[PDB]
């Protein structure tokens, strides 16, 4: 897909992502 | 990329695109785990969660039903130096999206009932990363590297800390940072002037920043953490010194990481996986903050080859540091970054998150041509130099394995 | 969306987009772990890895270097009934991308040196997926549901089978399945006829399909698999019968899953997470195959809460299977599906992927309006009647936890 | 439509 977010390498910290 | 500021201090950064129907709205706030203090560790993140637990106008469920009715393209996350709330909606619903996001930002009530149940989901969220050894080992590394500084504290916080977070602690924190100087609304895509007016008229309400955060600067400690966990693989993380967000040679660091373990053709990927087949996963990435930064390597291998894997990663980083990289490798990187950047321009969520993050952390923006030049300008001299400075330092180690003891191979390293 | 069938059977499906400057290329092969036999299990996935180990003119590393110089957006994945090789590049490199992807497809050199090597990487991949309880739990569910059927085989295979693998097995398999009737080339984005004809010319080399594959139909059974592992959370999966790909009532299932646990407003997210605070992660998804299909629910909670989670989920799946949908929910589901679908029209991979997958598993091409009609055409009782048929059955169960023993999920007492 | 199962574990590289 295209829609890109802005996470890191490894450490969950979202609603359900 | 039009950038404007309101009186309260909040900045509105926007970018109109012309071949898209959608629009990406993002509410950036310059605060995260770094800005917290021991006792409120986890507040930045727990707050991000409460913003979806209901307001006076709409309930947690009505909030879920609204975003779902518009693609379900909503989400939020928390980092060490910033928090983010965003959505991607077809323009004809962008106004409604902003109305819901506003209500959450301003009139979000932190009821005793919700704040209670939501504390649990984060307790589950915490255990979940805990059950994911290839994920939590990265955090265990941040801990070793920064000891007891806030850069070492987990985003999700600790369980003892969450256990006390009340509406008072939330609002106290929130009423300090969720102010003009930290807020930055970013919009990209089918941006209509009508939406920008709705944004200005809404985020003007945010109160000016009175509080003046004064923070300590971190220090790299070549420490090591080891957690015993019944696993199949031994998960290794090695951190090295990096560079600050807007440092002189950031792009040289990007290119360096690229040659290190940042891509298929990187030294690490080719040596550890491609030739030896020691790991399925081996990579590297740079983490840069406004005053510090680190270069991180990751690798998963069976419990036995942990000694073998270590010496191997050792050789590569050793050789890279000492001998540098070739011009072919440097040119292969520029093409990669340039091409990667190009393909990203097609995404709205991609341009929004870039602008918002830049404004919030660097305050400066560069057109595509300005970005491509910066990538070109980098010299093999620069990269190879940096490689020696950074990769010749004693690294920090975070390790998770069956026995929970450090490998013998984890010694010689100068 | 143009389609084209060459004389060997190969199909070229294209979709031009002027708004973009990129282009997604995909080589979709109609085979997967389902088409394998006891002894050759994992062969499909091994072949997919081996396709990147080197050709007669491009070595493993040269392949890597190429795709990196064009952004690095190339990936491969093996499913149960199809395999995929795709890449995203800028218009001015599509030709080269096709040449490289082509040469990998036809002229690969399965050198024992490189294959002995790759076998190890895949062995790590297996262990890594194993150290991810929230992921391997989904695989076990397929094993408990289908027993000895090929659908119950793990896509990565087993250490045993992999050790039996060699260039012989690979080519013997590649010869039967990587042929005319199974190959589909999907291209989306800023495509020029030149490139299309290049694709046409090149993929003519594909030998006509001569092997007649005989496939048996699967039987769904509510069996249980449990695994004792040291974890914080109890990872749980429940399986319910679903529908097979071709089925006319697929849009009905899509909407039914959306209501179940496929969104924020879904019953499970609200009942189990928002209200009870039991799970950080709870969701549902459906898997549709040639002859079979199935609805899946995942959930993870602290051990001490497992029995409560099963009951809570049970309650949710009952009032759904019994009473059905509401009119507000049915439309919310539609608004979402239409919304996300509309939003995906901006990604070339997204279209490329959709196109190639439907052409391969439906031998049909569905336009936007066509898919949209379907969504809207779904009546509220189609879903309800479906939820009653599917969600009543005794579910198959997968579970990973500390004591390793099944909880109290055999009786209906509370 | 799309056939995205659960957690990825069949891709090419990390
Ligand atoms: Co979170
Ligand atoms: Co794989």
């Amino acid at each position: 897909a295209a829609a890109a977010a802005a996470a890191a390498a490894a450490a969950a910290a979202a609603a359900a992502a | 990329i039009n950038t404007m500021t309101l009186d309260n201090g909040v900045r509105i950064i926007t970018e109109k695109m012309s071949t898209v129907r959608s629009v990406s709205i993002g509410i950036w706030v310059g605060t995260g785990s770094r800005y917290e203090s021991a006792e409120e560790n986890g507040i930045s993140h727990f707050l991000e969660h409460m913003f979806f637990k209901g307001t006076n106008t709409r309930s947690a469920q009505e909030i879920a039903e609204f975003f779902d009715s518009i693609g379900g393209q909503v989400n939020a996350f928390t980092s060490k130096e910033y928090t983010c709330y965003y959505a991607k909606v077809l323009d004809d619903h962008a106004g409604q999206a902003i109305d819901t996001l506003s209500d959450m930002f301003f009139h979000s009530t932190f009821q005793k009932e919700e704040l209670e149940k939501e504390r649990k989901v984060v307790f589950e969220e915490i255990k979940m990363v805990d059950d994911t050894p290839d994920d939590i080992v990265h955090d265990l590394l941040s801990s070793a590297t920064y000891g007891k500084h806030s850069l070492g504290y987990p985003i999700l916080g600790t369980v003892e800390t969450l256990n006390s977070f009340n509406e008072g602690m939330l609002r106290h924190y929130m009423d300090r940072f969720y102010t003009g100087d930290y807020v930055v609304i970013s919009v990209a895509g089918n941006v209509h002037d009508e939406l920008i007016d709705k944004i200005k008229e809404t985020f003007s309400q945010v109160k000016p920043t009175t509080y003046n955060y004064q923070g300590e600067k971190p220090m790299f400690l070549p420490n090591r953490i080891v957690r015993k966990k019944e696993t199949e693989q031994a998960h290794l993380c090695l951190g090295y010194p990096g560079l600050p967000i807007g440092d002189k040679d950031v792009y040289a660091l990007v290119l360096l990481n690229n040659v290190l373990g940042g891509s298929m053709s990187s030294r690490l990927f080719q040596d550890i996986r491609e030739k030896r087949g020691l790991c399925y996963s081996v990579f590297s990435y740079h983490s840069s903050f406004r005053d510090s930064g680190m270069l991180t390597i990751y690798a998963g291998t069976g419990h036995d080859q942990l000694d073998d894997l270590v010496y191997s990663i050792q050789e590569t980083t050793s050789a890279l540091a000492e001998k540098g990289l070739t011009e072919k490798e440097l040119e292969n990187g520029k093409e990669q970054l340039k091409g990667s950047l190009m393909l990203s321009l097609e995404s709205t969520n991609s341009r929004m998150s870039r602008n918002g993050k830049n404004e919030l952390l660097l305050k400066k923006h560069r057109s595509l041509d300005e970005m491509i030049e910066q990538i070109n300008a980098v010299q093999k001299q620069d990269v190879s130099r940096l490689a020696k400075i950074l990769l010749s330092a004693s690294p920090s180690i975070s390790l998770i394995n069956a026995n929970g003891e450090l490998p013998k191979a984890l010694i010689h390293l100068e």
